[PDB]
């Protein structure tokens, strides 16, 4: 999914468990 | 860091999730193949509007494909092995299904308003939907990308719409795609259906029922199993914050709502064949005939 950065540990971990859309 | 709690999910959804997604997967690939089989097969089914509804098939059926075991897999695995290449693929294809089923919809109410409009009663139609649609899902196509992480100690690859990208437009679509997506691929062929249908039951009304509830329950089945999932993306990037503990637990109901979402709009897919039949009685019988023998 869409992050603001890399150093957004939590929204990068979603993006992991998130549905690929 | 910590947001004082993990991200995980429940067992229970992640059942519940499976057994919805292996019934809908299965009923929507069957009535879109019977559908497919009863257009080719009967020469007399090879028509404009029955041309129309074999593209909306096809869409469903290769919007099915490629949606449902890949949501599976990440639900029961929790991994992506399948390289840059595979993710740079899947959402094009993803997108461009999408695309091709809102546009053969929206060809498809067209064709109704007219067929009931007027009674003197497609081939470019039909590339050219589709040609947009597979130019407007590009941007997928060049734009995610995988990154690696260290997290609580996991190793993990993510892929992903990488925010950092080479071009201003592209950067600008890292940024805009999800109320891209909801502008065009929702509220487009949410419009545009509503509108034609509207028009085809005001010229009914200037010439039943029965075909207006068929397009009321195609519509409304449409908005209801399209809605959650840009419901859930948009709450993302509405009530998303950061630097605070206050995140976590909307990431983790947004896994739930995610999943949910991408179980309707696979219902969706698979509505329009149950639909035929119980409404056409041409269509009854062909399901009859193919599926009973």
């Amino acid at each position: 999914c869409s992050c603001s950065s890399l150093m957004d540990k939590e929204c990068v971990y979603f993006c992991h468990l998130d549905i690929i859309w | 860091p910590p947001c004082q709690g993990p991200i995980e999910i429940k067992e229970t959804f992640k059942y519940i999730n499976t057994v919805v997604s292996c019934l809908v997967f299965v009923l929507g690939i069957i009535g879109n193949s019977t559908l497919l089989r009863i257009i080719y097969k009967n020469k007399c089914m090879r028509n404009g509007p029955n041309i129309l509804i074999a593209s909306l098939a096809l869409g469903d059926l290769l919007h099915i494909v490629i949606d449902i075991p890949i949501n599976v897999y990440k639900l029961l695995a929790e991994d992506w092995p399948f390289g840059a290449e595979m993710c740079k693929l899947v959402p094009f294809i993803q997108k461009a299904s999408v695309g091709i089923t809102v546009l053969s919809l929206c060809a498809l109410s067209i064709d109704r308003y007219r067929a009931v409009a007027s009674w003197s009663r497609t081939a470019v139609e039909i590339v050219l939907i589709w040609v947009v649609s597979v130019v407007l899902a590009v941007p997928e196509a060049i734009g995610f990308d995988i990154i690696t992480m260290d997290y609580k100690g996991s190793y993990l690859r993510i892929c992903l719409l990488h925010p950092v990208q080479k071009t201003a437009f592209m950067q600008f679509y890292k940024t805009a795609k999800d109320w891209w997506l909801f502008s065009f691929y929702f509220c487009l062929p949410l419009a545009i259906t509503a509108f034609f249908y509207t028009l085809m039951t005001c010229e009914m009304l200037r010439k039943r029922r029965e075909v207006a509830k068929t397009v009321f329950c195609l519509v409304l089945v449409f908005a209801l199993c399209w809605l959650p999932l840009h419901l859930s993306r948009i709450l993302k990037l509405t009530l998303y914050n950061q630097n605070d503990p206050n995140r976590c637990e909307l990431l983790s109901f947004l896994l739930v709502l995610d999943y949910i979402g991408i179980n309707m709009a696979s219902l969706n897919s698979c509505i329009n064949p149950i639909a035929l039949y119980l409404v056409s009685k041409r269509f009854k019988n062909c399901f009859k005939s193919c599926l009973c023998c």
